[PDB]
RNA sequence: ACCAGGAGUGGAGCCUGCGGCUUAAUUUGACUCAACACGGGAAAACUUACCAGGUCGAACAUAAGUGUGUAAGACAGAUUGAUAGCUCUUUCUCGAAUCUAUGGGUGGUGGUGCAUGGCCGUUCUUAGUUCGUGGAGUGAUUUGUCUGGUUAAUUCCGAUAACGAACGAGACUCAAAUAUAUUAAAUAGAUAUCUUCAGGAUUAUGGUGCUGAAGCUUAUGUAUAUGUAAGUGGAGCCGUACCUGUUGGUUUGUCCCAUUAUAAGGACACUAGCUUCUUAAAUGGACAAAUUGCGUCUAGCAAUAAUGAGAUUGAGCAAUAACAGGUCUGUGAUGCCCUUAGAUGUCCUGGGCUGCACGCGCGCUACAAUGAAAGUAUCAACGUGUAUUUCCUAGACCGAGAGGUCCGGGUAAACCGCUGAACCACUUUCAUGCUUGGGAUUGUGAACUGAAACUGUUCACGAUGAACUUGGAAUUCCCAGUAAGUGUGAGUCAUUAACUCGCAUUGAUUACGUCCCUGCCCUUUGUACACACC
């Protein structure tokens, strides 16, 4: 749930990637875990770089967080 | 026949909210009161903002203020004849017990 | 009494409750040096522990001032007569709380501009009751028409940070001057750790104390008997 | 129903009950603007009762869904009154009587396996239609 | 009785200022009724530590 | 503060700030930066301090009727705005606070922020202040507080000329990333399977299949459906399991029992649903020998090692001396001055603050082809919500609508609600034509809130389609989940958001610096500098 009309589709990627990595750790094979990682990590398209970049709290004098509306007659 | 007395407990101070699991729940699980563990609730945060300044003329920002009060629920599958003594001991400043009778 | 009130409105109604009790109690028990109130809402009784200095006049004849206290709020809030019990407790270390000391400065400033004998002696006893830091200021008109602001610091006042969110104790006093007005603001810095200090917090903000390293018997000979 | 997205399927079902005589035509259907925001009347009526496909997912996942819980959150892309735009209720009216077009409680009792499986047989036939 | 108009039950007037009896400067609609120029002096003891 | 830019505004429309204008009065505070969507100031009246009509009475000894009514109230007709016996023609009346000329106190959103307090803003996106010992010197005050290195940092090293100086900054306070690895669920449920809501033939078909199956109509009973025959038609029918789906419980599971039914007691899987998840209450958490021809051995950028993690990371707190900054209209903080039955006070009736040839600022509405339309797909979160006042709402119902009626829920992870938000995304309709872009103006009824609406309470419908196609000189903010688009909630609230406080989605160009310019921070430095180049 959550996300939106763009960002909700993003989190499928982290789900479908790591679904193989844990079924190969404890159930199938070590090299099966190894053969699915090295194909990914060439550039990986942040399939596992879960950057915690999130929405920032807002401030005063602006319509945004790191904004400020101005010209009080300079 | 047998009652299921589900009791909410709340306080502002988390340390008293940490104090109550030290003394109340083990004085009842020693005799099988069926606490089912600490049922922590999401808190009730409230933010009020206004002009901080009487005659607020200059760089006219605001002041923020916060409040946090947290809850932790203790339900029990035991009838009324066992549970009067835990209402007497132990009592803490700023904790709120709510047991339904009628 | 019992209401269907929301719990968020239940909690703020507690805060507005104690926001009024201290009002007239500062208005009445300023001569006896009222300092603090602790309230617990227990089942079948509400216990209120007032912290005051001069406890020999908070009582009155056969509890005259005592029954005056219960006469306040059982008609102010119209609650049940029997749940409300109010008790003014003698404070420990009266020179350490010092907010009633600021209140008695109003009783000390009636000596006719005694900054030397009285206001300089304010900073004495709080050092004689042993504070690492303290503060008074006088803000108002002195020595003539135009107002003058003087500072009286002695100690270590940090003005910032969670120790300053915890070590200080504020006290603002408007005493009515013969001419017009006087505001009095005092600050204290308290030794939260050393003596008994069961519940100020007894913290240490940044002061890292490092123990003796306990040099060792490096050889550690046997000397082994077989009992 | 859990087949391909009903961009084309909602176009399909709106004619199928229109084929079987269960049109149950409204009365101000040339007058209505389905909300106090719109400036033109719609072209026809078939797009109105396409939300039986919604309640194949909304009775399925949201709730046995009333009229007020539906139309307020339904159909919002709205540019409201000019200074500036807000969000509104889309003003249902006569489509609360669309149950007569189909003939704790349930809204459509025949769309459980009797009605919706035929539409699921249609997309199963559309699976055969899109098979070449 | 006579010469006392204003059936007050609509709007601000006259349900005002449970802290200062100053009708113009109220903050009300949570349950505070504190007349917020009478809030900074009266912020304690009613909770409300600042956190950010 | 630029540059490299971006979006803008300054043009247009409109809304408000305020002046000017005018008015009975258009209450008023505040003039650079730091008055200018501020006094939360989105005001019909109320507020209100303004204007115009009214209106209340408030102490005391003195004192004099005596209680032959000192008063106090209504009819009645004037006066009224209403009834105001406020007044009064005229009537009965509880009469006593003896309603006093007199002390004087009372009150005020009266005066003064050049009387102050309190509070706040700037000085403050920096890096500075200041004390006990000395040697500097007749003293002012200097030394400390550094020549450098490095730091966001008076941050440390090192010279080291008090140090043991003290604050400041650091440090601590909050916010989602962080093993559920430990207890934790009326959040959520993962699941598992019981299931029920079952398509398909995806499956295997048993009965069956041209013999009339499926499907199709008429008649009327029952209260039109269904039943049947005929009608009817020419291949399928019906049942299962696999597939994919509602639902209900799976809390110490099942069957036990007490129980109306939960638990164990009785056994089994011996776990016939467990805690991933939301919630933390915790410790954990780039926890930095992090490798790097070591820079004045001291802090060699190097991204690179991790692989929640190359800061999870933003605010809050903020000194020293101060300024004639802000306010006496926040206040029963308040000096002084003003007043006090004929009030500025106070309550009523009103108006007005909204008045408009004019200046201006803050923002929203657009100036359309990355669109205006229609639908369609189908996504949040902070929050939010009625006990002594009528909030949040659902459900049916009516109505072009606006709204109206009825039964509910919810004092709240519980109901609203899993709030199934906008802009986008998807087929179209438009042919660029001040145009179906753009919705000012203005009629009209239809609403509805409130006792009450009229430069307006807002909202409906169908009319009306101006100005304006990128905006002169100018000038705003800003380096990432940011700018910006695009929304919701909250705040003032009976109804009135275009602002305000955060929420959430969508997600750039470009900078990763410089000391020109307006800046600013203390090291030498001339000076007539002084109330400090105004």
């Amino acid at each position: 749930s959550g996300g939106g009309h763009v960002a909700q589709i993003y989190a499928i990627r982290q789900a479908i990637s790591k679904a193989l990595v844990a079924f190969y750790q404890k159930y199938v094979d070590e090299a099966s875990k190894k053969e699915i990682k090295d194909i990914l990590v060439q550039y990986d398209r942040t399939l596992l770089v879960g950057d915690p970049r999130r929405c920032e709290p807002k401030k005063f004098g602006g319509p945004g967080a790191r904004a400020r509306y101005q010209k009080s007659y300079r | 026949s047998v009652h299921r007395i589900r009791i909410t407990l709340t306080s502002r101070n988390v340390r008293s909210l940490e104090n109550v699991c030290r003394d109340l729940i083990n004085g009842a699980k020693n005799q099988n009161l069926r606490v089912k563990g600490p049922v922590r609730m999401p808190t009730k945060t409230l933010r009020i903002t206004t002009r901080k300044t009487p005659c607020g003329e200059g760089s006219k920002t605001w002041d923020r203020f916060q409040m946090r009060i947290h809850k932790r629920i203790i339900d029990l599958h035991s009838p009324s004849e066992i549970v009067k003594k835990i209402t007497s001991i132990n009592i803490e400043p700023g904790v709120e017990v709510e047991v339904t009778i009628a | 009494a019992n209401l269907p009130i929301s719990k968020k409105r239940k909690f703020v109604s507690d805060g507005i409750f104690k926001a009024e009790l201290n009002e007239f109690l500062t208005r009445e028990l300023a001569e006896d040096g009222y300092s603090g109130v602790e309230v617990r809402v227990t089942p079948s009784r509400t216990e209120i522990i007032i912290m005051a200095t001069k406890t020999q006049q908070v009582l009155g004849e056969k509890g005259r001032r005592i029954r005056e206290l219960t006469a306040m709020v059982q008609k102010r809030f119209n609650f049940e007569t029997g749940r409300i019990e109010l008790y003014a407790e003698k404070v420990a270390a009266r020179g350490l709380c010092a907010i009633a000391q600021a209140e008695s400065l109003r009783y000390k400033l009636t000596g006719g501009l005694a900054v030397r004998r009285a206001c300089y002696g304010v900073l004495r006893y709080i050092m004689e009751s042993g504070a690492k830091g303290c503060e008074v200021v006088v803000s108002g008109k002195l020595r003539g028409q135009r107002a003058k602001s003087m500072k009286f610091v002695d100690g270590l006042m940090i003005h910032s940070g969670d120790p300053c969110n915890d070590y200080v104790e504020t006290a603002t006093r408007h005493v009515l001057l013969r001419q017009g007005v006087l505001g009095i603001k005092v600050k204290v810095m308290l030794p939260y750790d050393p003596k008994n200090k069961i519940g100020p917090k007894k913290p240490l903000p940044d002061n890292v104390s490092v123990v003796e390293p306990k040099e060792e018997k490096i050889y550690e000979t046997p000397e082994t008997e077989y009992k | 129903v859990k087949d391909i997205d009903q961009h084309a399927v909602t176009k399909a079902v709106a004619v199928f009950l229109k084929k079987t005589g269960k049109l149950k035509v409204p009365d101000q259907m040339d007058i209505v603007k389905t909300a106090k925001f719109k400036e033109l009347a719609p072209y026809d009526p078939d797009w109105f009762y396409v939300r039986c496909a919604s309640i194949l997912r909304h009775l399925y996942h949201r709730s046995p869904a009333g009229v007020g819980s539906i139309t307020k959150i339904y159909g919002g892309r709205k540019r409201n009154g000019v200074h500036p735009s807000h969000f509104c209720r889309a003003a249902d009216g006569a489509a609360r009587k669309a149950l007569q077009a189909l003939e704790g409680r349930k809204l459509s009792s025949i769309g459980q396996r009797d009605l919706d499986r035929i539409a699921n047989q249609i997309v199963f036939k559309q699976r055969d239609a899109a098979k070449q | 009785t006579l010469w006392y108009s204003h059936p007050r039950k609509y709007g601000q007037g006259s349900r005002c200022c449970r802290a200062c009896s100053n009708r113009h400067g109220l903050i009300r609609k949570y349950g505070l009724n504190i007349c917020r120029q009478c809030f900074r002096e009266y912020a304690n003891d009613i909770g409300f530590k600042k956190l950010d």
